[PDB]
RNA sequence: GCUAAACCUAGCCCCAAACCCCCACCUUACUACCACAACUUAGCCAAACCAUUUACAUAAAGUAUAGGCGAUAGAAAUUGAUGG
RNA sequence: AGAAAUAACUUUGCAAGGAGAGCCAAAGCUAAGACCCCCGAAACCAGACGAGCUACCUAAGAACAGCUAAAAGAGCACACCCGUCUAUGUAGCAAAAUAGUGGGAAGAUUUAUAGGUAGAGGCGACAAACCUACCGAGCCUGGUGAUAGCUGGUUGUCCAAGAUAGA
RNA sequence: CCCAAUAUCUACAAUCAACCAACAAGUUAUUACCCUCACUGUCAACCCAACCAGGCAUGCUCAUAAGGAAAGGUUAAAAAAAG
C-alpha cells in the first residue's frame, strides 16, 4: 500500500502530536527553521550568472556546499563552523591517477576567554578562524551572542549564547555585585540582544532536552477528587441558598 | 576480552602473591609476544627496589640485618629478606650474603670516599673510581632498574661536577646524578650462566614453549 | 570420528546466545529486532 | 615504584557536562525521568543516607572515631 | 538445544537449579555459611474471622429480586460518605470531615499501595 | 582552514529543489590552505601604557598572537571597534 | 478504587511510568519497591529504558507489517459482503 | 476391481481513500527485595581486460554541459499541475 | 522459457498543414497494428553469527594398578591416550568403525569445568594444518534475477522462398 | 542458593613428612546484629551421534551379591569371511 503522508513529513507531523505539540511556538518556529551556514571550506561564486569560456553564453551557477564533519569532541568548544573534510582527491592531481582517500582536520588549540556578562574565564579548543571571527567580532561575547545558531555549530557555544541572553533578560544582579554601575555599564552595552525571558530559555536547548523541560514543566501530582467535588458541592449550595 | 591484570595490589607486604600468567595475550586477547605460556605455578614476591626508604616518621642512614637467602622464580638472582627497625623488605642479594649478615643503607655523601663493604647502598658519588656496583637507578629517588640480572657487574668509571659516569653490562657508558643510590658488588647467584638445562621439558617448565610463525 | 560436536551445556548455551548477550551489543539488537520482525516466537536461545 | 597499576583502579569520572559551567544555568538532566539517558547532562545527586541502618549493610565509623581510640600506639601480641 | 519449551528451575546444573526459585515469595535473608534466617514478618499472617452465628452462604436462593448495575464511582461514594455532614454544617478546613491529605502516617497506604488483599 | 573546490562540475539544482549528488562529487582539489597565508596584522587601541610599543590614547596595529595572548587578556588594549573610538577620544579631550 | 480517587486523585494504585524498551517499543513499565535509591542500583541502571538510533528503521518495517494485516482484513471484508449481496 | 480421479471456498494480489495502534520480564530475559554508555555506501556490474569513469507530472531535452571527449552521465532558466 | 525503441510497411482521420499547448512540416502529420527468452558458475564487496568440534592460551580441579628401579621427559605393563601393519566393512554398526597386531603410559602426559583469541582475521612443535562433518581461505543475510563470447533448454496446424567468396 | 564494615596481618612447600637429597619454588582486634529452616534438584530403560559394534569426567565392586542372551525354523551346495 501507501502511507497518507510522504516518509519525510513524519518529523514534522511528530511535531504537532503529542508532548512536542505543547511546546511555545517560537521554539519551535527556531527548530523548523532551517539556514544555510556561512561558508568556510569553499569560496562562493560571487553572482548569481556567469559567462563561461567554453562556449560564451550567460549560464547560471549555484554554490553547492561541502559536506563537513564535526567529531562529538567539538561539541565541547568553539570550533567556529570549522570542521573535518572526508573525501577523495586525485593522487598527482591528474583526473587518471588514483582517487586516494584524504581527510583535512582543522588545526585545533586551546586557549582561555573571558566573558563579560559571565564574568568568568572558560576554557575552550578552538581554531585559528575562532579567534579571528573573535577578533572581527569585538569580544568574545559578542560573537557567541550575535551568531546565529547554525554558524556556531557548537551545543557549548549555544549553551553560552543561553546563559548570556537570561543574564541579559533578567537584568539579575549577581553580576558583579557591590558595583552596580559596572552591573549597568555591561548590561547596556550588549542591550541589543535583549529578548524575554519566556524566550531565553529555550535558546539553543535540542529537541530531547526541549521535551524534558516542557515534561517538568507539566509534570503534577494529580489533585485529590474530593477537594473538587466539595468545590462542586459548596457551588451548587450557594446557588441553591441564594436563590 | 574481560581481562583485568593480576598487578592490582597497593599495600606492599612480603608475602607472596598470585600470579596469573599472560601466554602472550595481551588485554585484546591475541598473542602479542610468541613463546610464552604454561610452565610451573609461581607466586610473586613484591621486591623492593627503592634500597634507601627509611621507615615510617624516621631519617637518616639506617643499618638492616638479613635473614635468608632464597631462590625465586620470577627473577634470576636471588632476593633477601632484610629486617631493619619494625620492617621487612625483600631486596635483590648479592653474591656474597649469607644469613646474618647486615648491610648499611646510607644517603650520606662523605668529605671523601667511603671505603664501603660489598653489600652496602650508597649514593653513587660516595664510593670511589673503579668498583662494582648494582641496583643503579637512571635518576635519584626513582627505584633500582638497571643492573638487577643474575651475576651481572657494574663498573663506576668517573665523578663530575654534580654527576657521574657508570659503565652498564652491556660494554657503554651513561650519566647519573651523584645522589643517586646503588649498591656496591656483583649481584647473587653467579655462574648462572653455566645452566645446561639438558631437555626441552625444563624449557616448559620455565615457561616457554616452541611456537611456529611468528609472523 | 565426526558428528558429535554438539556436547550441550546450558552455561555456555546461556552465555553465548542468550537474552542478555544478545542485548549487550548493538548487532545483538538488532537480531533480536529481526527475529521479532520475522515473527519468530524463540528470539533467544 | 608505586604499586597498582593504574588498569585497575576506579576510574577518572567521566568529563562533566559544560553546563554546569554557565553562572545562570540550570541544565537539564535525566533526573526528573528515573532513568539514565545518553543525550542529557548526567545529575549530581546528594549523598545518601539512611535514616535507620540495617545490620547486614552497616558500615563501622573509621578507626579514629571509635570511643575506645588512644593516640600511642599499643603493641598487642595475639594468637 | 531445546528453545521453545519453557525455562524453569529444573533444566540447568546445580547452580541454576538452586538459584531459580518457582514464583514463591521470599520471607527471609542468606546469612553466612548458607545459613537462613527468616523473619516473623516477611511471613503472611493470614487474618480469617470469626465465621459463628454467620446467617450468609455460598449461595443465594433463587427466590431474590433482579435490579441494575450501578457500579459505585467516586461521585456516589463521596454523595453519601461526607457531603450530608457537610450541608448540615453548611447552615453555620478539609481534615475534619474524612479527607486525609497525606499518606505518611497512616497504616494502609492508599497510594503507593503498602498493604496487601 | 582548508579551502577546497570539486573536480567534478555539480549539476544546478533550481530554487526549491536541493541538488543531489554522486560518487563523483567528493573528490577534492586544495584551493589552498588558510595557515600558510602570509601572517596578517590586527588593529586595536589601549586603556594603559606598555612603553615598549607605546602609549594610551592611540591606535596600534600589532601582530596577531601578542595581541591576543599579552595586550587584550590584561586590560591593557581593547579592539579598535566603532564603539570604543568615540570614547577615547574623550579622554583626550580632558586633558 | 473510589476511595483512592477521593483521597489522592490516582488512577492506578501501582504506580508506572511511559518509557521506551531498548527495542524501541512505548511501554507502561511498572515500578518495583526496592530500598536504596535508584541512581546507586548496579542492576537498574544496566536496563536501557531508550533507544539507539539503530532501531528506529525496525520501527517503521513492524508499523508497516501491521498496516498490511490491516488492508488485509478491510478489504476482504468488503469482498465477504459484495459476494453477501450477489446471492 | 483396487489405487485413484473430480470439486469450491478458506484466503490472498493491485489500487483508492484515510496518517496507524492482575504478576513477571536487560542477572542465566519472562527472576518481589542494596553503593561504563550514542552522534562519506565498498563492490558485483559496462567499457566486450582494467587502472579515471559506470544510472538509484507533462515540456523545455536527452538540449546546454561532463567524459580513458570511449562506455556512458546530464541540468536549469521558463511551463503547468471505493474498485478489478 | 520472446518483455521494448529507432526507422520502415499496412490501414484509418486531416491535409500545406497535422496534433486536446511543448513537436514535426519542401506531402506531411496524428492514431493504431507488427518486432528483441529460461536455467547454471567458481567469484567480489558489505554487515551480522560462530572457538560446546578442532589449534593455542588462561583460572581453578582430577587421573595415572602391579613389577623392576629410587628424584629419571627411566624399563616391562593395566586404567587412559594415540592409531604402526594386516583383514573385515565400503549406503557399512560408523558420512572413518570392528578384530587382531602395535607406540606412549610420573610426563613436552591425559583429562572434566568456565573464559579468551573471529575470517586476509585467529591459531599453528609449517602439513596450506585447523577454526561445528565439504578451508590455497568459515558460515549466514544483503548488493543479487552478480556476470558468463561457455553448457543445456525454448511449447499449436499447414504452405512457400531458402547454404560455405572475403576483411 | 551465601557472607556487615574498617585496619591488621599473611617469609619457610607438597610428597605416610621424620631422616638424607633437591627444583620446576608450591585470617585475626574494634564497630553492628540477640533474628531461625524458607526456596529450589530428587522420576526412567536417559545424554552427543538423523535411528547406531561409535563418544562420554569422577567414586566404588576386579570378576562380580550387579547386569545380560552370541542361534526366527530348517539343510549343511558353490564363491566369500573368521578360526
Ligand atoms: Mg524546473
Ligand atoms: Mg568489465
Ligand atoms: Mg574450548
Ligand atoms: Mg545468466
Ligand atoms: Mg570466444
Ligand atoms: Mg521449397
Ligand atoms: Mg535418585
Ligand atoms: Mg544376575
Ligand atoms: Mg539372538
Ligand atoms: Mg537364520
Amino acid at each position: 500500500p501507501l502511507h497518507k503522508y510522504p516518509v519525510w513529513l513524519w518529523k514534522r507531523l511528530q511535531l504537532r502530536e503529542g508532548i512536542c505539540s505543547r511546546l511555545p511556538g517560537h521554539y519551535l518556529r527556531s527548530l523548523e527553521e532551517e539556514r544555510t551556514p556561512t561558508p568556510v571550506h569553499y569560496r562562493p561564486h560571487g553572482a548569481k550568472f556567469k559567462i563561461n569560456p567554453k562556449n560564451g553564453q550567460r549560464e547560471r551557477v549555484e554554490d553547492v556546499p561541502i559536506p563537513i564533519y564535526f567529531p562529538p569532541e567539538s561539541q565541547r568548544g568553539l570550533w567556529g563552523g570549522e570542521g573535518w573534510i572526508l573525501g577523495q582527491i586525485y593522487a598527482n592531481n591528474d583526473k587518471l591517477s588514483k582517487r586516494l582517500k584524504k581527510v583535512w582536520k582543522p588545526q585545533l588549540f586551546e586557549r582561555e576567554f573571558y566573558s563579560e556578562i559571565l564574568d568568568k574565564k572558560f576554557t575552550v579548543t578552538v581554531t585559528m578562524r575562532t579567534l579571528d571571527l573573535i577578533d572581527e567580532a569585538y569580544g568574545l561575547d559578542f560573537y557567541i551572542l550575535k551568531t546565529p545558531k547554525e554558524d556556531l555549530c557548537s551545543k557549548f557555544g549555544m549553551d553560552l549564547k543561553r546563559g548570556m541572553l537570561l543574564r541579559l533578560a533578567r537584568q539579575d544582579p549577581q553580576l558583579h555585585p557591590e558595583d552596580p554601575e559596572r552591573r549597568a555599564a555591561i548590561y547596556d552595552k550588549y542591550k541589543e540582544f535583549a529578548i524575554p525571558e519566556e524566550e531565553a530559555e529555550w535558546v539553543g536547548l535540542t529537541l530531547e532536552e526541549a521535551i524534558e523541560k516542557q515534561r517538568l514543566l507539566e509534570e503534577k501530582d494529580p489533585v485529590p477528587l474530593f477537594k473538587i467535588y466539595v468545590a462542586e458541592l459548596i457551588q451548587q449550595l450557594q446557588q441553591q441558598a441564594l436563590s | 576480552a574481560n581481562f583485568v591484570s593480576w598487578k592490582s595490589r597497593t599495600k606492599y607486604t612480603i608475602t607472596p602473591v598470585k600470579m596469573r600468567k599472560s601466554g602472550g595475550r595481551d588485554h585484546t586477547g591475541r598473542i602479542r609476544v610468541h613463546g610464552i605460556g604454561g610452565g610451573h605455578k609461581q607466586r610473586y614476591r613484591m621486591i623492593d627496589f627503592l634500597r634507601f626508604r627509611p621507615e615510617e616518621t624516621k631519617s637518616g642512614p639506617f643499618e638492616e640485618k638479613v635473614i635468608q637467602v632464597r631462590y625465586d622464580p620470577c627473577r634470576s638472582a636471588d632476593i633477601a629478606l632484610v629486617a631493619g627497625g619494625s620492617r621487612k623488605r625483600w631486596i635483590i642479594a648479592t653474591e656474597n650474603m649469607q644469613a646474618g649478615d647486615t648491610i648499611l643503607n646510607s644517603n650520606h655523601i662523605g668529605r671523601m670516599a667511603v671505603a664501603a663493604r660489598e653489600g652496602d647502598a650508597h649514593p653513587l658519588g660516595a664510593l670511589p673510581v673503579g668498583t662494582l656496583i648494582n641496583n643503579v637507578e637512571s635518576e635519584p629517588g626513582r627505584g633500582a632498574q638497571y643492573i638487577r640480572a643474575a651475576g651481572t657487574c657494574g663498573v663506576l668509571l668517573r665523578k663530575v661536577n654534580g654527576t657521574a659516569i657508570i659503565q652498564l653490562p652491556s660494554k657503554r657508558q651513561m650519566q647519573v646524578l651523584e645522589t643517586c643510590v646503588a649498591t656496591v658488588g656483583r649481584v647473587s647467584n653467579v655462574d648462572h650462566n653455566k645452566r645446561v638445562i639438558g631437555k626441552a621439558g625444563r624449557n616448559r617448565w620455565l615457561g616457554k614453549r616452541p611456537n611456529s610463525g611468528r609472523w | 570420528a565426526r558428528g558429535n560436536e554438539y556436547q550441550p551445556s546450558n552455561i555456555k548455551r546461556k552465555n553465548k546466545h542468550g537474552w542478555v548477550r544478545r542485548l549487550s551489543t548493538p548487532a545483538g539488537v538488532q537480531v533480536i529486532l529481526r527475529r521479532m520482525l520475522k515473527g519468530r516466537k524463540s528470539l533467544s536461545h | 615504584y608505586e604499586w597498582g597499576v593504574r588498569s585497575t583502579r576506579k576510574s577518572e569520572p567521566p568529563p562533566l557536562d559544560r553546563v554546569y559551567e554557565i553562572p545562570g544555568l540550570e541544565p537539564i538532566t535525566f533526573a526528573g525521568k528515573m532513568h539514565f539517558v545518553p543525550w542529557l547532562a548526567r545529575p549530581i545527586f546528594p549523598p545518601w543516607d539512611r535514616g535507620y541502618k540495617d545490620p547486614r549493610f552497616y558500615r563501622s565509623p573509621p578507626l579514629h572515631e571509635h570511643p575506645l581510640y588512644k593516640d600511642q600506639a599499643c603493641y598487642i601480641f595475639h594468637h | 538445544a531445546d528453545r521453545m519449551s519453557k525455562w524453569t528451575s529444573k533444566r540447568g546444573p546445580r547452580s541454576f537449579r538452586g538459584r531459580k526459585g518457582r514464583g514463591a515469595k521470599g520471607i527471609g535473608f542468606l546469612t553466612s555459611g548458607w545459613r537462613f534466617v527468616q523473619i516473623k514478618e516477611m511471613v503472611p499472617e493470614f487474618v480469617v474471622p470469626d465465621l459463628t452465628g454467620f446467617k450468609l452462604k455460598p449461595y443465594v436462593s433463587y427466590l431474590a429480586p433482579e435490579s441494575e448495575e450501578t457500579p459505585l464511582t467516586a461521585a456516589q461514594l463521596f454523595s453519601e460518605a461526607v457531603a450530608p455532614a457537610i450541608e448540615k454544617d453548611f447552615k453555620d478546613n478539609l481534615e475534619k470531615y474524612g479527607f486525609e491529605p497525606t499518606q505518611e502516617g497512616k497504616l494502609f497506604q492508599l497510594y503507593p499501595r503498602n498493604f496487601l488483599r | 582552514t582548508v579551502i577546497v573546490e570539486r573536480w567534478w562540475k555539480v549539476p544546478l539544482a533550481g530554487e526549491g529543489r536541493k541538488p543531489r549528488l554522486h560518487r563523483r562529487h567528493r573528490v577534492y582539489k586544495l584551493v589552498e590552505d588558510t595557515k600558510h597565508r602570509p601572517k596578517e596584522n590586527l588593529e586595536l587601541i589601549l586603556t594603559q601604557s606598555v612603553e615598549n610599543v607605546g602609549v594610551r590614547g592611540d591606535l596600534v596595529s600589532v601582530k596577531k598572537s601578542l595581541g591576543r595572548n599579552r595586550l587584550l587578556p590584561q586590560g591593557l588594549a581593547v579592539y579598535a571597534s566603532p564603539e570604543n573610538k568615540k570614547l577615547f577620544e574623550e579622554e583626550k579631550l580632558l586633558r | 478504587d473510589a476511595l483512592r480517587l477521593l483521597q489522592t486523585g490516582q488512577e492506578r494504585a501501582r504506580p508506572g511510568a511511559w518509557r521506551r524498551d531498548i527495542f524501541g517499543r512505548i511501554i507502561w513499565h511498572k515500578f518495583k519497591q526496592w530500598v536504596i535509591p535508584w541512581h546507586l542500583n548496579k542492576r537498574y541502571n544496566r536496563k536501557r529504558f531508550f533507544a539507539l538510533p539503530y532501531v528506529d528503521h525496525f520501527l517503521r518495517l513492524e508499523r508497516e507489517k501491521r498496516a498490511r494485516i490491516k488492508a488485509r482484513k478491510e478489504n476482504l471484508e468488503r469482498k465477504k459482503a459484495k459476494i453477501l449481496l450477489k446471492k
